[PDB]
């Protein structure tokens, strides 16, 4: 079989910004090479084929080349909307096989988020169980530290987060982080706080309420 | 319009077996070739097999072999693809293509794909809370609503606002596998404070896998 | 449609395989039908599936 | 093992780029400076310094 190795792993650059994805076949494919595109959740999307040919459609900002076993797809002005992992695929031998993929990410300026906290619903609290959700909104850079604090007493272990891909249009994040406890431990306590830390933010944000409130 | 259409994923236990249809339509699938090619969960993307309708010519990735075997009727321009012994890493979205379509050697179109699930975990429906916005949830004029969609399994859920008349300020986020090993999401909105208690806000939940489909009014409490 | 009788044969074999549960047994009958290329590894399958289900 | 050098591309403009490359430390090395040579045909001789143990590398081209 014919593997395809592409390289970087993953690439971060600014609107604007000429940007370089390289695949390497370990045998001669000649030109037999297509590159694909892929949003989260959704079917990649051709953008090349037999190494050079933009597919029907495609922007000119897209442009692919080859010399020898190296295959390298160009993007020549970084739009925000072109966030996605790419693909190269051979087809000169069967099995036609995949690159491992290179995810392209939208660098930009920092924004800090806007921090909201949820208590558990009453619905929720009927049965067993409570959820405290922490929402950051609309931020860049993704790095950020949530920390939950159960009456001043730092919490581990229980909480888990969740982040969106970025915007297509603004290229900030957004992420959840929930606090899970069982109804009896959540009423056995007052004051529910998430603690956000982020670049964009002069000092940590703590939010907070009362249960009961 | 060239259109391919996935069909027939779903949840499967381990040993178990599934066939999956993709529908063809804007073409002949007796003038291409159709492929399968699966992805796993945050995973790259991997062939599985394909055919040549038109002479019956079939390969396969070895992973597969005599696990799936592929096939296309061409009067009902559909192809297929049997699954059986199947396994936890055939667990995957999987997508049917066409090559060599209009004469250009790549997969030019692709269907949305097809969940395949492969677990002794048994169809579970979610609880659809609401989250709603309050002096906690607001700033700048504009505040943050949602739902939370807890403990349900098999992925996928569907969330949108307002039957999708809502789409601006949308962020649903992906799924997170809890420790029980049911799944949970949570879909939030953002939106004029000055609207809240004149504009309905209702997230509509759909969950397949176990026929679960809410329609959830969020309030200020 | 008709089978040869290597076909017939390796349908035979699978239909009497007594550790098969019926969703599995018919599941890879429906395989020989698809695809008779692909029969003998099809077959090896299924008498891994029933040998690990004894 | 699966470590993932960090890589900051520098260009002669003064524009920003940065990459990861994954796979053992040999291998991930190999291609880090396999991709700055193939740069470096468009953006001009490349310097890299190595930072971390080699782990982290800053890639600057000439122009
Ligand atoms: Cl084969």
């Amino acid at each position: 079989d014919i593997q395809m190795t592409q390289s970087p792993s993953s690439l971060s650059a600014s609107v604007g910004d000429r940007v370089t994805i390289t695949c390497r076949a370990s045998q001669d494919v000649n030109t037999a090479v297509a590159w694909y595109q892929q949003k989260p959740g959704k079917a990649p999307k051709l953008l090349i084929y037999s190494a050079s040919f933009l597919y029907s459609g495609v922007p000119s900002r897209f442009s692919g080349s080859r010399s020898g076993t190296d295959f390298t797809l160009t993007i020549s002005s970084l739009q925000p909307e072109d966030f996605a992992t790419y693909y190269c695929q051979q087809h000169y031998t069967t099995p036609p096989t995949f690159g491992q993929g290179t995810k392209v990410e939208i660098k930009r300026t920092v924004a800090a988020p806007s921090v909201f906290i949820f208590p558990p619903s009453d619905e929720q609290l009927k049965s067993g169980t409570a959820s405290v959700v922490c929402l950051l909104n609309n931020f860049y850079p993704r790095e950020a530290k949530v920390q939950w604090k159960v009456d001043n007493a730092l919490q581990s272990g229980n909480s888990q987060e969740s982040v969106t891909e970025q915007d297509s249009k603004d290229s900030t994040y957004s992420l959840s982080s929930t606090l899970t406890l069982s109804k009896a431990d959540y009423e056995k306590h007052k004051v529910y706080a998430c603690e956000v830390t982020h670049q964009g933010l002069s000092s940590p944000v703590t939010k907070s309420f009362n249960r009961g409130e | 319009e060239v259109q391919l259409v996935e069909s027939g994923g779903g949840l499967v236990q381990p040993g178990g077996s599934l066939r999956l249809s993709c529908a063809a339509s804007g073409f002949n699938i007796k003038d291409t070739y159709i492929h399968w090619v699966r992805q796993a969960p945050g995973k790259g993307l991997e062939w599985v097999a394909r055919i040549y309708p038109t002479n019956g010519y079939t390969r396969y990735a070895d992973s597969v072999k005599g696990r799936f075997t592929i096939s296309a009727d061409t009067s009902k321009n559909t192809a297929y693809l049997q699954m059986n012994s199947l396994r936890a890493e055939d667990t995957a979205v999987y997508y049917c293509s066409r090559w060599g379509g209009d004469g250009f050697y790549a997969m030019d179109y692709w269907g949305q794909g097809t969940l395949v699930t492969v677990s002794s975990a048994s169809t579970k429906g979610p609880s659809v809370f609401p989250l709603a916005p309050s002096s906690k949830s607001t700033s700048g004029g504009t505040a943050a609503l949602g739902c939370l969609v807890k403990d349900y399994f098999p992925e996928p859920v569907t969330v949108s606002w307002n039957s999708g008349a809502l789409t601006s300020g949308v962020h649903t986020f992906p799924a997170v596998l809890q420790s029980s090993g049911l799944y949970s999401l949570s879909s939030v909105v953002t939106v004029p404070s000055s609207s809240l208690g004149t504009q309905t806000y209702i997230c509509n939940v759909n969950h397949k896998p176990s026929n679960t489909k809410v329609d959830k009014k969020v309030e200020p409490k | 449609g008709s089978y040869n009788k290597d076909q017939q044969s390796a349908f035979y074999e699978i239909l009497n395989m007594p550790n098969l549960n019926e969703a599995q047994r018919n599941g890879f009958i429906q395989s020989l039908k698809d695809d008779p290329s692909q029969s003998t590894n099809v077959l090896g399958e299924a008498k891994k599936l029933n040998e690990s289900q004894a | 093992s699966e470590v993932t050098i960090k890589v900051n591309l520098i260009f002669a403009d003064g524009k920003i780029q940065t990459a990861e490359f994954k796979g053992t430390f040999e291998e991930a090395t190999a291609e880090a400076y396999r991709y700055a040579a193939l740069l470096a045909k468009v953006n001009g001789e490349y310097t890299a310094d190595l930072e971390d143990g080699g782990n982290h590398m800053n890639i600057k081209f000439a122009g």
